[PDB]
Order: structure tokens, then C-alpha cells, then sequence
């Protein structure tokens, strides 16, 4: 009936030491089939050879996999090749290479220490998953302020993935920034930065609650404090604090104060709770040229002396531009068959919204300039009627075209934000086409999605069958995740509306959620259209913390617990967080690993390789109007399914109609006992298949907030992560 | 380059003029550098605006020169990678490359800009590297080159001459040493041989009106033709035999005597692929060591004649003339150190 | 009077390019070159826009 | 070439970097050739006058 067709999908920026998958259409008729993506070297010779048998229109997915190569980088040359008893194919271009770096990293025991004491840390190996891996290291070291090295340990391996190391620190050895540094095979190189010095344990965190965010039409400001302390108990005493706006009309160099305008505020901290105070914003001018505003609150501890500052909320941008609508479900594109619609949002300054306040529509070429309000929430849904040309680029707004308040005088320093978005649409030749409507908004995990998308067919099957089908992938960090399939029993000569899928969020996708769809024609031609979803930060390997309840009186006898797959293994932290009330830790979260990785995301293909250049050029000599006038030759500017498939990040072979139809450019030319405070636990533990529960026992005279840290892992489900058991 | 293989091969060389051409090599090369794509490839002008598409010819040519400036002198790898790879982002998946046409005149050039043969000076000019005939890319290219050799060998034209024994040179590259003598004949089949010697032409005359004065779009290519083809006759597997090297010597005659005395040839590339066959000739034959040679001349009639070829009397030309209106004559030669001999 | 100038060029098919004049002959022409003038409100300039 | 000299002295060296900085040296080497004075010597700019 139809053409004999066929597809197979993968990334451009492969990886090794693992497998790394891609899948396969193949349909139509003499489906005796078979392929084979031949990886072959360009240079000498090589070749990660795999074969295999071709069914029809199915999605069966291979993953072939790597080993290492001579170089580190490097080019390949796929090559594809299929064979059918009538048919066949043969086709290629070039990937990426990479004798990767593995993503690794170190937990510590502090991010602080003083004289005499002695490092505690740990350290991560991983593939593409977080699947752990066995391997050898080169070397891992400790690295003084002055670039002496200042220890070594040496020629140790990795089989629980991670290990744990220590190192006793002499009496009065350098001061300043230490530094604990690692490399690899390949001469990656990564660290752990922190320091070495003395301190006095604080007991106290002086803490407020003061506008992140001011703003332009701010006449006053509320200001307040809290002083947490041993286990949250409310301070007394007496603070000071000092509300400042910098880099004032002085010079700033050697003999002005850049400190520019610093409000001072006295508090005497009552028996319990919070001083409290409302400042006023005149004397600051939060106006044209004065600069963000940085706020240092410090107590006068009554009965120690001890006073400490937290530069609360440093970042405070007074920002001309207020009604600072935003777009959220903002569409990158349209068409001209489809009833699209942004579903918009709009919030002000802080970033709260207004209900109630009426806004100007503008359709720019598509002729649609109309009015809207707010909501509850500034939420709102226009809407657009589409028989119009190329390239749209829309917005809506609340003021007009001008700074309303004196503009252009040089001096002022005032604003509102205006909606920008600009959206394209696709080619089709067909003029059939997909486009929808995404859930675009944080994604859950431990849940679902049903996606509905919006299918237009101009003719549909021409000649064809009465039956067709939906193909759906989600691939992530440069991977591939998840894939399934769907379809439709065709109506004859009608462009049928609506339906939607699943899919689920258990794990092993990044915080990238591409997907995509495309439903092909037997003729030799497809559509289909892109997503993306806000994963958040979530895993496979599920874990929390519980333990035996908080006990003060150092009743020895104390437990802690969790759970965890049944075959598994825990690397663990506590602290007495007072040292690290005086300093954080750095970054210690799952989005931790997964912002290290390589490509974290991929669109686009890499940089050495550029394109698969065509040869069908279809220029005239002129664009014959027979009519009107002889419109002459030049180019266009739309969206592609090539393009929807390489801003997912990969490439395929077809011979479909899926690049646009480009043309070549002009050939013609010219009772306590101290035991050991600033560190309570450091130690590992096994999981049995019903969870562990150890008994970290109880510590003397110690006591404020304890923060502690788990890490387990399993070559089964991964890697571990949950948060703080304050046993205080 | 070839001209330096030339004085080495011959051994006519000193440091001096060496050093001279070392200088012009390292600037030629870098003032090519500025005209690249950052792709990989290589136009008149490029750099300094991004407007433009290079060509393949070019780039193919610049392969080669680079190959055998590595063949001496260091020049990056990745360059040749970044072309090679260029041209086979140029590649079809059966058809061939394509005359991505961004030249500035052809006489530089010595053919066609027919895409098969265009494809075919790529891929010999690949297959000069090492180079794995079972390359995907040159598999490619071969069924090319096959498809293309038959519809031009059974079709009654196919140029008839160029096209042909270029095809000849890949072929001899390959291991298709069937193919290779096969079209070889072909090749033969048309032959000019001449008083003391042979060549080719292309037809002797193009059919239509052409020519007036200048060459214009047409260089007359009459030499790079018979230059491939002493690389054809040449170049094999384990050494070369008798007829090969006759044919060889045969238009090595013509080419030298075609020679020019302003310096060089007609042009650049006839020039560079003569004495790229002039080398390897002279690789394989010029013994720089051998050094002993010795031979008799034997007649039934007992006419006998001895004498001598060595580096001393490297050019020497010990004539000796012949009575017999019958022919007996047994030639018999020994030892070390080629020969030329010729007789009438 | 009448200008047919599209905003772009509205060229339905493949893809979109740009508008230029023609130059072709047109009975305006022919009766230019015969020597007269007329009136009458039909369709004889090509519409240039 | 210091750096290499650095690179080659200390011994950690690998040849791609080395054949990186060859190709850059050939160049500035080149392009300094470019601002001599037919005497030998050389200038801020000299060729072309
Ligand atoms: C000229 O280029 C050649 C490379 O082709 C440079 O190396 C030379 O290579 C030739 C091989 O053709 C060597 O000759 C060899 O002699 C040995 C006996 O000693 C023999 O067993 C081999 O079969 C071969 O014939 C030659 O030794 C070698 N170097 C020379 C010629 O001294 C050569 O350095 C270049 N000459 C220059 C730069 O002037
Ligand atoms: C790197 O720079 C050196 C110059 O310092 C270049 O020549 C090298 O010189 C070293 C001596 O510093 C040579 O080492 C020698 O080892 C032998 C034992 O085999 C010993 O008897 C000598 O006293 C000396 O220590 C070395 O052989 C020589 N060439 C090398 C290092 O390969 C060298 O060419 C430069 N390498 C480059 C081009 O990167
Ligand atoms: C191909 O690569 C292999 C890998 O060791 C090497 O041994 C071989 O020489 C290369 N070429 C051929 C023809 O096998
Ligand atoms: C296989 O597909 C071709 C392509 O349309 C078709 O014409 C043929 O009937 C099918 N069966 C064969 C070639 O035996
Ligand atoms: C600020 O504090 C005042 C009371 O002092 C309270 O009424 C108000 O809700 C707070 N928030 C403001 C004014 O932004
Ligand atoms: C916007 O237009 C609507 C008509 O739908 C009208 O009710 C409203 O008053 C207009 N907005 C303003 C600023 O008046
Ligand atoms: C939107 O308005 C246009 C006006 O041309 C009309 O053609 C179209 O039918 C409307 N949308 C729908 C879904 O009918």
C-alpha cells in the first residue's frame, strides 16, 4: 500500500564504560529484515560491530555498548546498515566520542577544623547511572595553603564504590585554607576545599527574617531577629545590626568608606523570642544610583561577651522593572491548523501575585492586541486563532511602550517588565501536524503523567490503512531513560482531536524530562513535536533516616536506623553542629550529583562535528509567480523535526521528509565524662534485607542542633541520600 | 615536495636548496592556513567571514600535499582528520561526492570536475595515506568507482582516456589488480605510442566548437593522464615485473621531453604528479647503493659485446651499433644497478 | 493607487521569499508605444504594487 | 618554548600538547617573519614599506 519505511534513534555524545542505548522503527513490507549500526573508525581501523534482526513497527531498543579507546576524544563514524530481502539500507554520519571522566566526589567530616585534629572523609566512584563501578585510582592527597603537599596516600581501589580515609594532623601545622584534592587515569582532577583555624563553639546563630527583596515603591521596611541557640531554646541579651546600602557617593579608593548608607539598630533581645523592628527606606534613596543592600545583625549574647553576624539575604536587587509579570506555560510555538494557547502567569516584586488588575494583549502579525486581568493567583490563559504568517513574537503588558516615570532623564531608575517570548512553527509539507500541551510546571517524582497532545492529519492516510501508530521516548542526561508506544485506528479523511498516555516517575531520569513524539505516515513522511519537564531532584535508591527519640541526660544507650534496599551498605555522618553552625557545609544535596555530571543535559549536537549536510537544493532561476509579479529566491526561518530531534540532543536515519527541503546557497560568484565533641559519628554500616539500626551513643555536655548525614548504595538501585536526624 | 623526493630519490641534493625550500614549505603551508573553514576545509578566501561553503578539490589536494610534508617534515594530524571527515560529511551513501563548487579557475586543476572523477582524486589521494582499502568510506567510494568504470567502459564513452586510468590508479590501490590490468587494456586500448615512446591524450580533439585560443575551460590535461597512469603501471603489492616498467620508462620518455625550460611543467599539477611517479620510479629503480653491475651481449653469430653501468657513470650512454640483418642477440646483465637499454 | 504589498510575501507552499517588479510589456505599454492615452477603469497596469 | 622547555624538563609532558604548541610556534614564527626588514632585522610592523 504504502512506502517501506523505517527509523533508528541514539545520541550524538556517547559515552563508555557502560552501554548506551538507542531504538528502532522499521515498517512496511519484505519486513524480513535486519540492520546493523556499524561504529567504525575513521583512521586504521576499530569496530563495536552489532547486529540485528528487523521486525515492523515495533520499538524493540538495543543497547549496544564501549570500551575504551586510544584517545581520550574523538569523532566516530557511525555507519548503518539494513538489509531486507527487496530492501535495504545503508546510511551514516558521525558521533562523539569520549573516554569520559566519572563523575566523583567526596563528603568530608568538616568543613572545619583547629590544632590537633585529625581528617575524616570519604569519596564516590560512578557511571552514567549512579550504579556504582569497581575501579583503581592513581592517587588521592592533601594539599597545604602553600602547595605542600603534605601527606600521600597511594595505589588503593574502589570495590565499595566508595572508601574512607584519615590522616592526624600535628600540633601546630599551617593555618590558613587547607585543601584535599584528588586525580585520575585521564588527569581529571577534583577537590574538597576547607579550612584549618581557631574558634571559639558558637552556641548561637543569630538569625532574622528581612525582605530578600525590596523594591522601588517601598516608603519603609520590616526588619526582625531571632536568636536560635543550644536546641532552638529562645536568647536573651542584647544586639546590634546594621541595615546598609553600599558604594556611596565617595570614590571608594584608599581614603573614602565605600560603606555607603549603614542604619544601625540597637535591640535588647527580651526574655523570649524575637526582636522585632520596622526601618524606614528614605535614607537609603532606593532610587537611581546607590547600590544592593547588605544587612549585618549581631547579638551581644548576654552573660558570654560572644557576638556573631549572617549577612541575611545579601542579593536584595531593587529592581526598576515591578508587575514583573512572568511567563510559566509559556509555548515555544503554534501552527496554522491549531487552536494554541500560553497559559500565562503574572507576579509582582516579591514574587507574590495580584488578583484583579487588567493587561493589554498584543498579536504581533497575527493581529490579536486584546485585554485581560489577574486571578487569585495573576494566572491567565489567552488564546489565539492562527490563519497568519511565519514568525510571531508576542507579549502582553500593564504599562505601554515608555518608562512611564521620567525615562529617558539619564536619573531614574524605574520600570516595568514586559512579556517576551518568541515561538515558531513547524514545516510540513503535508500540512498535517502534532503540537501540545505540556504539564509545565514542577514535576513531581514517585508519581505519574498523563500527556495530552493534540494530533492534526490533512488527509491522514492518503491511500495508507485504517490504522497508524504513536511512538514516545524520554531519554536524559544524554541517555535514554524510559520509551513505550501507542496509536490510533485512523478516521479516513478527517483530522480527529484528542488523547493522551502515561508515563512514571520512578527514577533513573535526570532533572532534564525531554520527550518527544512522532506518529510517520507510510507515504514517507512524519510530525511529531518536543516537551521538556522540571524533573526534580530524585532517585532510584529510596532512603531516610529514623532513630530511637531525642534524650538529653547522655543516656548512653541510644540507637539510629533506616531503611534501605535489602542488600545494601550505609556510609554515614554526625555532627555536633556548632563548629558548623560557625561555617555551613558546601553543598550537600542529590542535586549535588547530579549538577557534576558530564552534560547534565543535551541539546545540541558537540562542537567538532557540525551537521549532515543535504544535497537536494531546489532553487529556480526565479520563484515563477505566474501572476502578480516574480517574487524572487531567499531563504526561510521555521522550526524542523530534524531540529525538534537535535535540540533534543541527538540525530537518526531516515529518508524521510524531515529536514526542511534547503536550497543551496548562489552558486554564480565574482556524672559526664567528656567524650569527644565535634564529631559523633563516623562509621559504616551494612544493610541486612530489614534495615539496620546502630547504636550511636550518647555524648556529655554537648547540646545544640546536631545535623547528621547518610549515604548508602547497591549495585542494584544506587546511590544514597537523605537528611538530618537532629537527635538533640 | 615531489620536487624534493626528486632530489632525494635522484640523490642530486645539498643542504642549501633544502633549507631554501623548507622555509617556502613552512610559509606556504601557514599562509594556507588563513584560507581554511573552520570545519576543516578550505576555500580562496574563507576567514575573516563565515559566508561561504568550501570546496572539495581543493581540500583533497591539500590532503595529499600535506600527506607527504608529513612524509618529511611535521604538520598536524588533525587537519587531514577535520578534511577527511569534511569530505565525507560530502558523501552520498551510493552516489558520490560533490563539486561543492567554490573555485576561483580549473586550470589549476587537471580534469573535468566530473563528480566521479572528482571523488576519484579524493579517494586516490586517501588511499596514498595509509589507509585501509576496506575503509567504510572508500567501500563507498569504490562501488562508485565500479558502477561508474562499467556504464563508461560499456557505454562506448566514458571520456574514453582520464576518467579511466584514474580509475585505473584506485583500482590499483584497492587489490584489484584484475580490474587494475583489465582497464589498464582499456586504457591500451586507445593507445598513442609514438616513434620511441607513448601517451595519451584526451580525444584528440573535444567534438564541439571549443578552443579558439587560451584553453579556455580547457587546460588540455595531457600529462597528469599519463602521470597516474606511470603510478598505474606502477604501483602494486609486493614489486613490480618487466611490462609494467617498459610502458613506465616508455612515457617517462615523453614526460621528461615534455618537460618545460622555463621550469616546471604547464602547470602545478601535472607537475606534482610526475615527479610523484618520477620518485617512485626512481625509488624503486634508483639504487642509491647498488653498485656492481655487469653484462654481456651474446649473438648466435657470436658478435659478442661487454660493458658497464655504475654511479660513476651513472648517465652514461655506452652506444654500440649492429651488423646482422638477422637478430640473435641475447642480452644478459647481472649485478646491481638499474638499466635502461634501447635499441633500433 | 492599488499596492498589493504583503507584509511578507505569503509564499504558500514550501517556504517563504521576497517580492521584486517583473518587467514585461502590458497594453498600458502597447498603447504608450502606439503614441495615445485612455481612460477607462479596467484591469490594464500590472498591479505594481 | 619555555613553557615547553617547563613541560619537557619536569617530564610532564604528552605529545598532543606538544604538537599543538608546534603548530602555533611554526605560525608566530611565520607571522613574526612577516614584520622584518630585508636587512634582517625587525620592527613593530616593517613589511609593505
Ligand atoms: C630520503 O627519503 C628517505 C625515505 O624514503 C629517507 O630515509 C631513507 O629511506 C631509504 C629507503 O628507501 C633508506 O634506504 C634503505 O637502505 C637500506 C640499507 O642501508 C635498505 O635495507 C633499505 O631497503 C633501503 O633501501 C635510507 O637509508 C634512508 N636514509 C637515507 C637515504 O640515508 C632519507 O633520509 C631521505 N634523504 C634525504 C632527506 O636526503
Ligand atoms: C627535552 O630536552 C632535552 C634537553 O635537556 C633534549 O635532549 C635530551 O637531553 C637529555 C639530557 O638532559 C638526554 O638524557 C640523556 O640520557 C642518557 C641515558 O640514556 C644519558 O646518558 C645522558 O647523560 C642524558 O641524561 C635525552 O636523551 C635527550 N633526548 C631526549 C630527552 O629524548 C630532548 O630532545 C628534549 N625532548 C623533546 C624534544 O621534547
Ligand atoms: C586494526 O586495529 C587492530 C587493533 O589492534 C590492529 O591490530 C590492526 O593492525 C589494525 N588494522 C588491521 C588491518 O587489522
Ligand atoms: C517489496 O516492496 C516493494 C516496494 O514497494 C514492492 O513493490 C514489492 O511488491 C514488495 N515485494 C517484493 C519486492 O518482492
Ligand atoms: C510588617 O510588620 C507590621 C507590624 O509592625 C505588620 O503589620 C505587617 O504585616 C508586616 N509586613 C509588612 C508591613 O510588609
Ligand atoms: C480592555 O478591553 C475590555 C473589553 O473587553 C474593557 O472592558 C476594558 O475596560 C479594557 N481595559 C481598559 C484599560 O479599559
Ligand atoms: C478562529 O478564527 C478564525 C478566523 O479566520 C477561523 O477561521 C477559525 O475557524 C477559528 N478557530 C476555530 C477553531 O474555528
Amino acid at each position: 500500500s504504502g512506502k517501506p519505511q523505517y527509523m533508528v534513534l541514539v545520541p550524538s555524545l556517547l559515552h563508555t564504560e557502560t552501554t548506551e542505548k538507542g531504538c528502532v522503527l522499521l515498517s512496511y513490507l519484505n519486513e524480513t529484515v535486519t540492520v546493523s549500526a556499524s561504529l567504525e573508525s575513521v583512521r586504521g581501523n576499530r569496530s563495536l560491530f552489532t547486529d540485528l534482526e528487523a521486525e515492523n513497527d515495533v520499538l524493540h531498543c538495543v543497547a549496544f555498548a564501549v570500551p575504551k579507546s586510544s584517545s581520550n576524544e574523538e569523532v566516530m563514524f557511525l555507519t548503518v546498515q539494513v538489509k531486507g530481502p527487496t530492501q535495504e539500507f545503508k546510511k551514516r554520519t558521525t558521533v562523539m566520542v569520549k573516554n569520559e571522566d566519572s563523575l566523583v566526589f567526596v563528603q568530608t567530616d568538616k568543613s572545619i577544623y583547629k590544632p590537633g585534629q585529625t581528617v575524616k572523609f570519604r569519596v564516590v566512584s560512578m557511571d552514567e547511572n549512579f550504579h556504582p563501578l569497581n575501579e583503581l585510582i592513581p592517587l588521592v592527597y592533601i594539599q597545604d595553603p602553600k602547595g605542600n603537599r603534605i601527606a600521600q596516600w597511594q595505589s588503593f581501589q574502589l570495590e565499595g564504590g566508595l572508601k574512607q580515609f584519615s590522616f592526624p594532623l600535628s600540633s601546630e601545622p599551617f593555618q590558613g585554607s587547607y585543601k584535599v584534592v584528588v586525580q585520575k587515569k585521564s588527569g581529571g582532577r577534583t577537590e574538597h576545599p576547607f579550612t584549618v583555624e581557631e574558634f571559639v563553639l558558637p552556641k548561637f546563630e543569630v538569625q532574622v527574617t528581612v525582605p530578600k527583596i525590596i523594591t522601588i515603591l517601598e516608603e519603609e521596611m520590616n526588619v526582625s531577629v531571632c536568636g536560635l541557640y543550644t536546641y532552638g531554646k529562645p536568647v536573651p541579651g542584647h544586639v546590634t545590626v546594621s541595615i546598609c546600602r553600599k558604594y556611596s557617593d565617595a570614590s571608594d579608593c584608599h581614603g573614602e568608606d565605600s560603606q555607603a548608607f549603614c542604619e544601625k539598630f540597637s535591640g535588647q533581645l527580651n526574655s523570649h523570642g524575637c526582636f522585632y523592628q520596622q526601618v524606614k527606606t528614605k535614607v537609603f534613596q532606593l532610587k537611581r544610583k546607590e547600590y544592593e543592600m547588605k544587612l549585618h545583625t549581631e547579638a551581644q549574647i548576654q552573660e558570654e561577651g560572644t557576638v556573631v553576624e549572617l549577612t541575611g539575604r545579601q542579593s536584595s536587587e531593587i529592581t526598576r522593572t515591578i508587575t514583573k509579570l512572568s511567563f510559566v506555560k509559556v509555548d515555544s510555538h503554534f501552527r496554522q491548523g491549531i487552536p494554541f494557547f500560553g497559559q500565562v502567569r503574572l507576579v509582582d516584586g516579591k514574587g507574590v501575585p495580584i488578583p484583579n488588575k487588567v493587561i493589554f494583549i498584543r498579536g504581533n502579525e497575527a493581529n490579536y492586541y486584546s485585554n485581560a486581568t489577574t486571578d487569585e493567583h495573576g494566572l491567565v490563559q489567552f488564546s489565539i486563532n492562527t490563519t497568519n504568517v511565519m514568525g510571531t513574537s508576542l507579549t502582553v503588558r500593564v504599562n505601554y511602550k515608555d518608562r512611564s516615570p521620567c525615562y529617558g532623564y539619564q536619573w531614574v531608575s524605574e520600570e516595568h517588565e514586559e512579556a517576551h517570548h518568541t515561538a515558531y512553527l513547524v514545516f510540513s509539507p503535508s500540512k498535517s501536524f502534532v503540537h501540545l500541551e505540556p504539564m509545565s510546571h514542577e514535576l513531581p517524582c514517585g508519581h505519574t503523567q498523563t500527556v495530552q497532545a493534540h494530533y492534526i492529519l490533512n488527509g491522514g492516510t492518503l491511500l495508507g490503512l485504517k490504522k497508524l501508530s504513536f511512538y514516545y521516548l524520554i531519554m536524559a542526561k544524554g541517555g535514554i531513560v524510559r520509551t513505550g508506544t501507542h496509536g490510533l485506528l485512523v478516521k479516513q479523511e478527517d483530522m480527529k482531536g484528542h488523547f493522551s498516555i502515561s508515563i512514571p516517575v520512578k527514577s533513573d531520569i535526570a532533572p532534564v524530562a525531554r520527550l518527544l513524539i512522532y506518529a510517520v505516515l507510510p507515504t514517507g513522511d512524519v510530525i511529531g513535536d518536543s516537551a521538556k519537564y522540571d524533573v526534580e531532584n530524585c532517585l532510584a535508591n529510596k532512603v531516610d533516616l529514623s532513630f530511637s527519640p531525642s534524650q538529653s541526660l547522655p543516656a548512653s544507650h541510644a540507637h539510629l536506623r533506616v531503611t534501605a534496599a535489602p542488600q545494601s551498605v550505609c556510609a554515614l555522618r554526625a555532627v555536633d553542629q556548632s563548629v558548623l553552625l560557625m561555617k555551613p557545609d558546601a553543598e550537600l544535596s542529590a542535586s549535588s550529583v547530579y549538577n557534576l555530571l558530564p552534560e547534565k543535559d543535551l541539546t545540541g549536537f558537540p562542537g567538532p562535528l557540525n551537521d549532515q549536510d543535504n544535497e537536494d537544493c531546489i532553487n529556480r532561476h526565479n520563484v515563477y509567480i505566474n501572476g502578480i509579479t516574480y517574487t524572487p529566491v531567499s531563504s526561510t526561518n521555521e522550526k524542523d523535526m530534524y531540529s525538534f530531534l537535535e535540540d533534543m540532543g541527538l540525530k537518526a536515519f531516515t529518508n524521510s521528509k524531515i529536514r526542511k527541503p534547503k536550497m543551496c546557497p548562489q552558486l554564480q560568484q565574482y556524672t559526664v565524662r567528656k567524650y569527644f565533641p565535634e564529631t559523633w559519628i563516623w562509621d559504616l554500616v551494612v544493610v541486612n534485607s530489614a534495615g539496620v539500626a546502630e547504636v550511636g551513643v550518647t555524648v556529655p555536655d554537648t547540646i545544640t542542633e546536631w545535623k547528621a548525614g547518610a549515604f548508602c548504595l547497591s549495585e542494584d538501585a544506587g546511590l544514597g541520600i537523605s537528611s538530618t536526624a537532629s537527635l538533640r | 615536495i615531489y620536487v624534493l623526493d626528486y632530489l632525494n630519490e635522484t640523490q642530486q641534493l645539498t643542504p642549501e636548496i633544502k633549507s631554501k625550500a623548507i622555509g617556502y614549505l613552512n610559509t606556504g603551508y601557514q599562509r594556507q592556513l588563513n584560507y581554511k573553514h573552520y570545519d576543516g576545509s578550505y576555500s580562496t578566501f574563507g576567514e575573516r567571514y563565515g559566508r561561504n561553503q568550501g570546496n572539495t578539490w581543493l581540500t583533497a589536494f591539500v590532503l595529499k600535499t600535506f600527506a607527504q610534508a608529513r612524509a618529511y617534515i611535521f604538520i598536524d594530524e588533525a587537519h587531514i582528520t577535520q578534511a577527511l571527515i569534511w569530505l565525507s560529511q560530502r558523501q552520498k551513501d551510493n552516489g558520490c561526492f560533490r563539486s561543492s563548487g567554490s573555485l576561483l579557475n580549473n586550470a589549476i586543476k587537471g580534469g573535468v570536475e566530473d563528480e566521479v572523477t572528482l571523488s576519484a582524486y579524493i579517494t586516490i589521494a586517501l588511499l596514498e595515506i595509509p589507509l585501509t582499502v576496506t575503509h567504510p568510506v572508500v567501500r563507498n567510494a569504490l562501488f562508485c568507482l565500479e558502477s561508474a568504470w562499467k556504464t563508461a567502459q560499456e557505454g562506448d564513452h566514458g571520456s574514453h582516456v582520464y576518467t579511466k586510468a584514474l580509475l585505473a590508479y584506485a583500482f590499483a590501490l584497492a587489490g584489484n589488480q584484475d580490474k587494475r590490468k583489465e582497464v589498464l587494456k582499456s586504457l591500451n586500448e586507445e593507445a598513442v605510442k609514438k616513434d620511441n615512446s607513448v601517451h595519451w591524450e584526451r580525444p584528440q580533439k573535444p567534438k564541439a566548437p571549443v578552443g579558439h585560443f587560451y584553453e579556455p575551460q580547457a587546460p588540455s590535461a595531457e600529462v597528469e593522464m599519463t602521470s597516474y597512469v606511470l603510478l598505474a603501471y606502477l604501483t602494486a603489492q609486493p614489486a613490480p615485473t618487466s611490462e609494467d616498467l617498459t610502458s613506465a620508462t616508455n612515457i617517462v620518455k615523453w614526460i621528461t621531453k615534455q618537460q618545460n625550460a622555463q621550469g616546471g611543467f604547464s602547470s602545478t599539477q601535472d607537475t606534482v604528479v610526475a615527479l610523484h611517479a618520477l620518485s617512485k620510479y626512481g625509488a624503486a629503480t634508483f639504487t642509491r647503493t647498488g653498485k656492481a653491475a655487469q653484462v654481456t651481449i651474446q649473438s648466435s653469430g657470436t658478435f659478442s659485446s661487454k660493458f658497464q653501468v655504475d654511479n660513476n657513470n651513472r648517465l652514461l650512454l655506452q652506444q654500440v651499433s649492429l651488423p646482422e640483418l638477422p637478430g640473435e642477440y641475447s642480452m644478459k646483465v647481472t649485478g646491481e644497478g638499474c638499466v635502461y637499454l634501447q635499441t633500433s
